[PDB]
């Protein structure tokens, strides 16, 4: 894991000091589910691994 | 007209054609030339960059076909629940929103492909190869389609770094549409600062860059010390 | 001007150059001349002293390269969590403090090498060799870099015993920068006594020594009983 684990969307139309903007709001919400899903699965992989040990 | 005015008229029309919204005749011409250039270039990373660029343009072309088909299918429906004017307005807005959402996804997929085309061109490290007309032609085509994909959806601030990279390549700076788009996108950003009551440094930065590219586009299409050049200079100064 | 004032002007500029912050042309020039001393001297402990000094200066030069690279790498990061002034100040505070602490380590490594350079010169016991221009100039360059390494990090009290040892060697007392740094470091120590409410004996000791080296620096650069000297006369009173 790292921030590039999910689609790393920050900021929004309007004033920024960056050169990037967020994408389709609905997909940004979906992205956060993806972020959580990807890490939750990795934690569970460790969880399951612990139970194996 | 003089030999320079005749030449200029010819070139501006070719440049307007160059930035023409994509269609099947332009697609065919573009990819037939790019594949011949790829065979001349004989570089696997250029070949891969072209394969991805073409996939990106195909996403755009397939989307254009979808938009016509979708609007057609909607037009052909009987609407029994459209009895009031406010219902017609609502349903019209619902159609436009679905079309915009799908075009947004097509843009996202097309830019993922364009990004891959650039990532493959980045892998050509030899400076004698990066200076090849084949390399600069493809890189220019990738940036041009990228700019247009965002432009169509009004994502104008996002077009600036790509337009700026575009004009740095092989005399692209002498293209009237390139300066027209830069000036328009900078104008949008100036207006955003005025509407959101943002800092003065950004107001003037964006206004300045609008005026530079406004005047340069004018110079390129009409000529230095033309009635049109003289006018824009006098308004700005 | 007089023949001595013209000569003096030339010498002050050469002395300012002598105390110039290190760079690659000065590095080369310095090690040309310090190696020239090794040529005539033909003394293994002098050779070792120079080998360590050069390693110390290399530490300083490598650090200067690190500082540019570090600041470059930070500048080239995308800062998406930097929407506030305080966040810009935060990231600024991150950058500068890491750079200062890394420079502190480079200073310590450089001073361990300079200490070794001195310990090797300490092993030259023959008074006919210790009085050699080769011995004195190298020892002077080791002290000068030592003084400057501490000065850059604001470690001014630490510069005093080394400046004092420096001016005792082969007419170094006639160097304007040497007296300027002594006067500045003594001024700091005077201010430390005033800020920490320390003893009067140390207040006056540090004030006195500041004025002595202020006066001597003035005398050396402008000449005694010059409009500039005459001014210092009444100020020190």
């Amino acid at each position: 894991t790292m921030t590039a684990r999910s689609l790393n969307l920050k900021g929004q139309s309007g004033e920024l000091l960056s050169l990037s903007t967020a994408d389709k709001s609905n997909d940004a919400i979906g992205t956060l589910d993806a972020a959580l899903t990807r890490i939750s699965k990795q934690r569970a992989n460790l969880g399951a691994y612990f139970n194996r040990l | 007209l003089t030999e320079d005015q005749k030449k200029k008229k010819k070139e501006i029309m070719e440049q307007e054609s160059l930035w023409k919204n994509p269609d099947f005749k332009g697609y065919n011409k573009t990819f037939q030339e790019l594949h011949q250039l790829s065979k001349t270039f004989a570089n696997n990373q250029f070949r891969l960059a072209l394969s991805n660029y073409q996939s990106g343009v195909n996403t755009i072309m397939k989307n254009r076909d979808w938009v016509e088909q979708y609007r057609k299918e909607e037009a052909e429906k009987k609407r029994l629940d459209e009895k009031w004017y406010w219902q017609k307005v609502d349903r019209k807005a619902r159609e436009e929103r679905v079309v915009y959402r799908e075009k947004m996804k097509a843009k996202q997929d097309a830019l993922n492909y364009f990004s891959k085309a650039i990532n493959h061109l980045d892998e050509i490290k030899n400076p004698d190869l990066r200076e090849r007309p084949e390399f600069k032609r493809l890189l220019s085509d990738v940036y041009r389609s990228w700019i247009m994909a965002e432009y169509d959806l009004q994502n104008l601030p996002q077009t600036i770094p790509i337009l700026e990279l575009y004009i740095e390549i092989d005399d692209n700076e002498k293209e009237y549409p390139a300066h027209k788009y830069l000036a328009s996108a900078y104008s949008f950003e100036e207006n955003m600062i005025k509407k959101t009551k943002g800092p003065d440094d950004m107001l003037f930065k964006y206004r300045y860059k609008k005026n530079v590219h406004l005047l340069r586009a004018t110079e390129l299409k009409y000529g230095k010390d033309s009635p049109e050049y003289k006018h824009i200079v006098n308004v700005i100064n």
